[PDB]
């Protein structure tokens, strides 16, 4: 539909400019209304063209901006609930047991209900993951705690609040220079009444040795159990098994990506040399190479826990979620 | 058949198609004595499978060939399960058995074209002997239009780390070759290291050629990754404690020279198999969904 | 003096007494050169002990020589700083010699008296190849009727770990032979592993054959300690940054076969010298001490 094409497009632009959706549950509800839009809208006679048209738009939405990987899980999870309606529909992973044991294009008439019931079930489930995340506040904060935190994190920000409902303790957030989203942090929790510090990034290894245990928030989490969280959290999480700190990443599940590290040099996001340096410097801008990257890698050994909507994991277990939300043909797309 | 013919059709095969592994040559032989063994009873293939695995094992103390055994023996005892009869079974058995054999022998181009995107330009490769797969990895890595150099070891008991460097060289890929005490002074010039293992055992570590666990504690101590490169069918249900731990049977004849040693799944980054690329825990969980 | 029966006076005492180390035959060397060189001026005399000391390292590439070449220079710079009057002064630097000679002679009995304590009854000794001081110490421990079994590495480029095994079955000491590859395999056997130094850097580390390494981070990732026995005069005032940062003149000509590596003071136990039992730390101590 034209309609639909425009909105595709407006999205495209949206991710390619920058902006858009501030929260990331935010943009996951936009991608799958949006890929629910273009499942009815367009003509497909049997699951595999809607496989292609999905792929195709991905692809599309990938390209407008890979350091976003949200519009990516989201693709993938519809083509794997495609996948899972079209075999429970029509007919009955790689294991040993699969390999000792050992097609689409096939239509239906009544895949189309099934896939949109699916994706309104994922959208309620999608809503609610930020509550079901933090109702697990009071499991792991007890009394006269210290908390670390870098950055602006959402989910963060509503596990620390639901948890000193009941419990004091005391919080450090690390303003993440250039964009110092931690000021923001430390007044919104100042506002709840937890005692609450501000300080800069070069601080972070002076003061773990009297902190307790870090919570932080992600951006992407990878096959492997690896991060890609905001620049600064690798020292972060450094420093934290220097003094053998528990690091707990507080993500929900939508942010868990079929792919490996061994993509480089487009895994961070490099934006305008102003941020460091600012303009008016003048004519040493000629001959000196500013660099700013937004995001930074976090290997998995330096990851304590993850919490989610479904829970605590360790992530060694990392890669059965993934085999639990994304089939292998799609890590690709 | 008889033991004899046995053995001289596993060194025949082997020796036919220098390419194909042990465990694959083994397999095969063992699929070959399924196909001619003349009996009615799924017990007496159960029990005379067992004995030409122990004698495939008396031939070659290689780990493969006793994990391709166990996934063979395995195999019969799903396949039974899923029917009763035998006559029924047999058929069965027979067209899975050559479909098994054609996924292991795909085995080798899905580790090198899933694992030859970790290698980078101008990355500094370290390898620590004869590795079939990595070859073929570092085949894939060049057909992809990618730089960059390669060291190996001389793997001293058999110098096959001079015959993976010539094979190397017959490509055209810029390689070097250290001693076996030169490994820790190497490390710091490479960025990853990868390695071919004889078997994979049930926690995630390793067993390979004696010098894999000194190269993985060096890669450890200077943060590198360690990537092992591994088939499916090298998959054992072993738990080696500490290096005595290893069974002997898989140590001599294959002052004291042991053939091979173990690596911890806490030394190892990533595997590269043909289900994929796994962390050290996934492997323990397949072992747990082929066992029931 | 020429240089020809400098380097025939060198060659002659490093035959004649195998035992004696080839720091030793340089020391003695450059002192029977300043015995005789019929000049007037400290200077020359400066100079001409260097350069002799550049065509002797130009003999042998080991870093002991060089050690005892810096170490010979500043004796002779203390010298004049003690006499200005150019006989006087000749006369002191060649009676101390004589008495520096007795005194080095003898460091390796001492190392021995003051290391063989350090060993226990029933315990498993790891060493790398051929060092006579640890073949001093061990002949000391077992002089205190203790009973112990060695293990010894092949040492590939050239096989000294043979020759110390048979020069430990000499006194019938029961000991083994491994490759070079399974040290990482033997280290979970051994009690503690004790090694020599061809140099010992400022920091604390050393320099030694190519295989100390693999040993020294084997044994820090197994927590087993780590022993240094090493004389005095080879403490060079060198502090190499990684293996790259040591210098070429030693790592060759004593594809690309380094002879020598260097291993940082951290994973060093204790250091085994005619000054005393040492940590590290003390090595720099003495050196600023030396150099005012």
């Amino acid at each position: 539909g034209s309609e639909l094409s425009e909105r595709i497009e407006s999205f495209v632009e949206t991710l390619k400019r920058g902006g858009g959706p501030r929260s990331s549950e935010e943009m996951a509800r936009e991608t799958l209304g949006l890929l629910r839009q273009i499942i009815t809208d367009h003509r497909w006679s049997n699951a595999g063209e809607l496989m292609e048209l999905i792929r195709r738009e991905g692809r599309r939405m990938t390209a407008a901006q890979p350091s976003e990987t949200t519009v990516g899980n989201m693709v993938r999870r519809v083509l794997k609930i495609i996948r899972e309606e079209y075999g429970r529909l029509h007919g009955r992973q790689e294991s040993l047991h699969k390999l000792l044991t050992s097609d689409f294009s096939f239509h239906y008439a009544q895949l189309q209900s099934n896939i949109i019931e699916a994706i309104n079930e994922l959208l309620v489930e999608l809503e609610g993951t930020m509550e079901n995340i933090a109702a697990q506040a009071l499991e792991h904060i007890h009394s006269n705690e210290v908390i670390m935190t870098i950055g602006f994190s959402r989910t963060v920000e509503a596990f620390l609040k639901e948890a000193a409902r009941k419990r004091k303790f005391h919080v450090i957030v690390a303003e993440c220079a250039p964009f110092c989203q931690g000021h923001e942090m430390a007044v919104n929790l100042s506002k709840a009444g937890i005692e609450t510090t501000v300080m800069t990034d070069a601080a972070i290894f002076a003061v773990m040795s009297r902190v307790n245990k870090v919570i932080i928030g992600t951006k992407t989490i990878l096959a492997n159990g690896a991060l890609r969280a905001v620049t600064g959290t690798h020292t972060l999480a450094l420093a934290a098994k220097h003094h053998s700190t528990p690091l707990i990443v507080c993500a929900p599940m939508f942010k868990l990506s079929p792919q490996f590290p061994n993509e480089e040099d487009s895994f961070h996001k490099f934006v305008a040399p102003e941020e460091v340096l600012p303009f008016t410097e003048g004519d040493i801008l000629e001959k000196v190479s500013v660099h700013c990257p937004v995001f930074d890698y976090v290997p998995p050994e330096l990851i304590t826990l993850f919490i989610s909507n479904i829970g605590g994991n360790a992530p060694s277990y990392i890669y059965r979620l993934m085999s639990e939300l994304y089939h292998p043909d799609d890590h690709v797309l | 058949m008889d033991d004899k013919e046995l053995i001289e059709y596993f060194k025949s095969q082997m020796k036919e198609d220098p390419d194909m592994a042990s465990a694959v040559a083994a397999i095969r032989t063992l699929l070959e004595f399924l196909k001619r063994d003349k009996g009615e009873t799924i017990q007496g293939l159960r029990a005379n499978l067992t004995s030409a695995i122990e004698t495939l094992c008396g031939v070659d103390s290689s780990v493969a060939v006793s994990s391709g055994g166990e996934l063979f023996l395995r195999f019969i005892s799903l396949a039974s399960l899923e029917y009763s009869d035998y006559s029924k079974c047999k058929k069965i058995m027979i067209e899975r058995g050559e479909l098994f054999l054609r996924r292991i022998s795909l085995s080798r181009n899905k580790i090198a074209d899933l694992c030859h995107t970790f290698i980078k330009d101008g990355a500094t490769i370290l390898t620590h002997a004869y590795s079939r797969v990595v070859l073929r990895v570092l085949e894939a890595a060049v057909a992809a239009k990618k730089r960059f150099s390669v060291y190996v070891t001389e793997s001293q008991p058999d110098l096959s780390g001079k015959k993976m460097a010539k094979a190397l060289c017959h490509l055209n890929v810029p390689v070097t070759v250290v001693l076996d005490a030169a490994v820790g002074y190497i490390m710091e010039k490479a960025d990853l290291v990868i390695v071919g293992a004889e078997g994979v055992v049930e926690n995630g570590g390793i067993i390979n050629k004696i010098g894999t666990n000194q190269m993985a504690v060096c890669a450890k101590a200077q943060n590198k990754p360690f990537y092992v490169v591994a088939e499916s069918f090298k998959f054992v249900r072993l738990f080696p404690l500490n290096q005595q731990d290893v069974p002997d049977k898989f140590k001599y004849k294959a002052e004291e020279h042991p053939w091979v040693d173990y690596t911890a799944p806490s030394l190892i980054t990533l595997l590269f198999t043909d289900l994929g690329v796994l962390t050290p825990s996934a492997v323990s969980d397949e072992l747990i969904k082929l066992y029931l």
